């Protein structure tokens, strides 16, 4: 119970995988669990590294994210890397 | 993305005119003034699924104009992020 409770104490890490009937959508849990986490590492540059331009689509579809310009500007000098 | 500053109380005859003439815009078959404040930048995810397959892509088909307010709030951003997503 105390293990339990020390886990719990940083629990913002800990992301649970929705079964949702067998969602097989490993990317976009992972691409969640780690802005979870994180709480600069954007999701942008992370899809940059990846050669996922879809997930980074459905990122910025979304208008709930407000974007800079050096906040584009940062993923955008990744991408041409 | 022809821009113009004019007085309210100005008759919409020349800017009609100008709009179709000297701009290049051709006569619109269709308009959609959209409206709504919908409060919270957030919006649901049928309205924008009916914004971009719905409307934006009727207004093409048809030729239309969509009349908002240019303005990057409200839900003439929504607008424009429909038609961003639609090209």
């Amino acid at each position: 119970q105390a293990q339990v409770e020390r886990i719990m104490t940083r629990k913002e890490l800990l992301t649970v995988y929705s079964s949702e009937d067998g969602s097989e959508e490993f990317e976009t849990i992972v691409l969640k669990a780690l802005v979870k986490a994180c709480g600069y590492l954007d999701a942008l540059r992370l899809a940059v590294a990846w050669n996922r331009v879809d997930i980074a689509q459905s990122e910025l579809f979304r208008g709930d994210i407000q974007w800079r310009s050096f906040h584009l500007e940062a993923s955008l000098m990744d991408a041409l890397l | 993305s022809n821009f113009l500053r004019l007085s309210d109380r100005t008759d919409p005859a020349a800017v009609y005119s100008l709009v179709t003439r000297t701009w290049g815009f051709r006569a619109p078959n269709l308009v959609v003034s959209v409206l709504g404040g919908s409060g919270g930048p957030v919006l649901q995810t049928w309205l924008q699924d009916l914004l971009r397959r719905g409307l934006v892509r009727a207004a093409q088909s048809t030729g239309a104009w969509i009349v908002t307010g240019g303005l990057h709030t409200g839900i003439g951003r929504h607008v424009g992020v429909a038609v961003r997503d639609h090209q």
